[PDB]
């Protein structure tokens, strides 16, 4: 009974689908009557929030938003918000070293529910945010029996990526470990979000260095000089987005964003990875396919800045034919895709190098739902003020056709010049492409 | 029952497909017929393929009408001015 757990700091609140942003009713470790009070329901599932790193001793604005989007998906669940608010308040390697208590008090709690009500603990789903993702791998370590699921929510780098896993979110702490990094910009042990992979999956939204509409354009921080620093850091906007992406993901059950594997970010910029035999893709967020697989999976996606994230991504293949042997660099292009629901127009992309008789594979992706392929333009872009003009000698090349791979619905579709050759000539009118195939690679 | 479709890409207005092959099993005959104008003048084009999903649409995408069409007889995705 109680005496056994009052040395137990964290307290465990049950909020309610109508009671989102307060602790109102706790449940009190060795009191079975608080469980009662609370009004658990033993039938359904469980869901412990588990906040992070604050200088603040609050909880941020994203717990009610969380819990709300929780108990909108899962409506007679359990949510319980962890509250360690006094130890997630210190200095940060002293509140890092607080995650082995924490760990230590959730398990303790876990393996009560489950000693006094015989609650299964494959009902149970542990989503830790920053330090609160090591919380809850500690926790699943020090459990009786394995928790079914644990959710990472960009988990804290400093004092973690090379830290072993007893110590850290690890694949071994739960049955299923999801794992999104979205604030790994930096030096290895010294990124805000933990760079190695910790999980079954790892997904890295937009390569997880940073997010969408969070940083500040590498233009417009060499004008603005001396003056401006890191907001990003400061604001935790990128590091936040791993909340909202996974809140994006509960209210938008049947349409989930998905995750591509591949070798690199650089290499899925390319658009080379985008496959979805052999599990090569996955949904991101509450929808995940559970494949634990034998090694560490990185996967990537790009997304908007603004819910919902989900965009449509592409490959698109060009083989650049030409008479004359030239070599161009950082190559400035617009592709506009014209399907049967709707079109996006001067799609912006540039290329390293275009040469004479060589392919380039790129990744284009859109918000617009485009509906099924039809016509493709191709402009070849210059910023010179005589590029209108005939009497102006520009670069070009003859392209035959487009070969295009959509990811989402596994598609490879090829365009075709409408004459026998399109000529695609700097600084002049687009090249037009209109459908000649398609292969559903199921 | 197994269909064969006539297999061609962008293929001028005046100019029969030659090439046919075996569909997989599910599969349906498709058309797709663009017609607008070009820098070489006004231009009609035909492509055929065996395809999975078959959706009959006909749109104007940027002043080019294109037109799709399904059917599931054997060689029968042959253009209008051609049956
Ligand atoms: N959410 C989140 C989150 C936050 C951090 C973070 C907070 C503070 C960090 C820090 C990291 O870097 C490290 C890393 C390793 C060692 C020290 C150190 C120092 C400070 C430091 O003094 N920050 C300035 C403010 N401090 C407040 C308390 O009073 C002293 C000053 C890391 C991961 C996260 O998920
Ligand atoms: N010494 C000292 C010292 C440190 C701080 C301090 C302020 C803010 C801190 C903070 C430290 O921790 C760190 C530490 C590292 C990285 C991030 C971070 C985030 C925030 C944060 O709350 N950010 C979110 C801001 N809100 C965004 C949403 O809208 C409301 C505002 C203040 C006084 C001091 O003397
Ligand atoms: C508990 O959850 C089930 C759904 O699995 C629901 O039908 C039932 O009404 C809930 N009971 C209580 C006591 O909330
Ligand atoms: C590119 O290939 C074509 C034949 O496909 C050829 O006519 C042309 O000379 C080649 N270009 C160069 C620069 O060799
Ligand atoms: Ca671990």
């Amino acid at each position: 009974q109680r005496r056994d757990f009052i040395d137990i700091e964290s307290k465990f609140a049950l909020r309610t689908p109508e009671d989102t942003a307060e602790d109102t009713c706790h449940l009190i470790p060795g009191v079975a009557e608080s469980v009662a009070t609370c009004h658990f329901n033993h039938s359904s599932k469980t869901f412990m929030v588990i906040h992070g790193w604050t200088v603040t001793g609050m909880y941020e604005s994203w717990v009610p938003k969380l819990v709300a989007a929780l108990y909108k998906r899962e409506p007679d669940s359990n949510v319980i918000v962890v509250d360690w608010l006094s130890r997630a308040q210190e200095h940060y390697p002293v509140s890092a070293g607080y995650t082995k208590l924490v760990g230590q008090d959730v398990a303790r709690f876990i393996n009560w529910m489950e000693e006094e009500f015989n609650y299964p603990l494959d009902n149970v789903h542990l989503l830790g945010y920053s330090l609160g993702a090591h919380a809850a791998g500690i926790a699943g370590s020090l459990t009786n029996k394995k928790v079914n699921r644990i959710t990472g929510l960009d988990p804290a780098g400093p004092n973690f990526e090379y830290a072993e896993a007893p110590s850290r979110l690890s694949p071994d702490d739960a049955d299923f470990v999801d794992v999104l990094h979205t604030f790994t910009r930096g030096s290895p042990g010294r990124s805000i979000g933990i760079q190695k992979p910790v999980g079954h999956v790892d997904i890295y939204p937009n390569g997880g260095t940073f997010q969408p509409g969070c940083n500040i354009g590498e233009a417009i921080r060499v004008i603005a000089e001396r003056g401006l620093g890191d907001v990003d850091q400061l604001v935790k906007c990128s590091h936040e987005r791993s909340i909202h992406l996974f809140i994006d993901s509960l209210l938008n059950e049947e349409n989930p964003s998905k995750a591509y594997r591949c070798s690199s970010k650089e290499a899925f910029e390319k658009g080379l990875c985008l496959s979805c035999r052999k599990n090569r893709c996955n949904n991101l967020g509450y929808e995940i396919n559970k494949v634990r697989a034998k090694r560490s999976s990185k996967m990537y996606l790009k997304t908007r800045s603004q819910m919902p994230y989900k965009v449509f991504h592409y490959q698109v293949k060009i083989h650049f034919s030409g008479t004359e042997s030239e070599t161009h660099t950082n190559q400035a292009f617009e592709i506009s895709l014209y399907g049967t629901v709707a079109e996006s127009e001067n799609i912006p992309f540039t290329l390293p190098e275009v040469s004479t008789n060589k392919t380039y594979s790129f990744l284009i992706y859109t918000e617009v739902d485009i509906g099924e392929l039809l016509m493709l333009k191709l402009k070849w872009k210059s910023d010179s003020y005589f590029s209108w003009s005939d009497w102006w000698s520009s670069p070009g090349f003859a392209i035959q056709k487009i070969r295009v791979k959509a990811g989402e619905t596994q598609k490879k579709v090829i365009f075709c010049s409408r004459e026998k050759v399109s000529h695609l000539q700097k600084g002049k009118a687009p090249a037009v492409f209109v459908k000649c195939h398609d292969k559903s690679l199921n | 029952v197994l269909l064969r479709c006539y297999t061609c890409k962008s293929l001028p207005r005046d100019e029969r497909c030659d090439l046919t092959q075996d569909c997989s099993h599910g599969q349906t005959c498709t058309t797709l017929i663009a017609h607008g104008n070009t820098e070489s003048g006004l231009l009609t084009t035909h492509s055929t393929w065996c395809t999975d999903s078959c959706q009959p649409i006909t749109k104007t995408v940027e002043g080019t009408q294109v037109t799709m069409t399904c059917c599931q007889s054997s060689l029968c995705n042959v253009p209008p001015w051609q049956s």
